[PDB]
This record gives C-alpha cells, structure tokens and sequence, in this order.
C-alpha cells in the first residue's frame, strides 16, 4: 500500500488508467494514444461526442 | 525478428565475387544481437548512401 505517500486528500489524479479500449492486447505490451473511443455505434470525430 | 518485446539480429557476412546475382550455398546464421524494446513494428526501410 501506498496511501500515506502520494494519496493526497484533494484525491491524487495523477493515477490514470486506460478504461476504455477495442481490444484485449497481448502480453507484454504498451499503449500511450489518447484517441477517442467510440463507445457507441455512432462514429464521432473532434473532441468529444 | 521481433518476438515478444525482443528485436533478434542474426548475421553472416561472407566476401564473393559475383555482380549482380544471388549465389548457390549454405551457411548457417549465428544470432548477434538481442533487444528488449517492446514495439508493434509492421513496416521497415532500408537507407542507402
């Protein structure tokens, strides 16, 4: 446990994790793109949708 | 090759005389040089002087 080190009580938001993405990827692998996920069947472009 | 994170580099270089074609023969590759990297690589490019 790491909680009295960096957990601040403004909550540490430098934690990130990928939550949404295509695919399972294989082992031992890396992803740093931040494209937008269509989550939906609607295509969307720009920024958000 | 580029198998599980790891970039293999085999080699042989053999001095010849011949101009523009490839010869008839055998000798086996000794592996040179392992990397641990860890890319997707679907594409190369070979560069010239």
């Amino acid at each position: 446990n790491s909680n009295n080190l960096d957990s601040k009580v403004g909550g540490n938001y430098n934690y990130l994790y990928r939550l949404f993405r295509k695919s399972n990827l294989k082992p031992f692998e890396r992803d740093i793109s931040t494209e937008i996920y269509q989550a939906g069947s609607t295509p969307c472009n720009g920024v958000e949708g | 090759k580029n198998i599980d994170g790891y970039f293999k580099i085999y080699s042989k270089h053999t001095p010849i005389n011949l101009v523009r074609d490839l010869p008839q023969g055998f000798s086996a590759l000794e592996p040179l040089v392992d990397l641990p990297i860890g890319i997707n690589i679907t594409r190369f490019q070979t560069l010239l002087a």
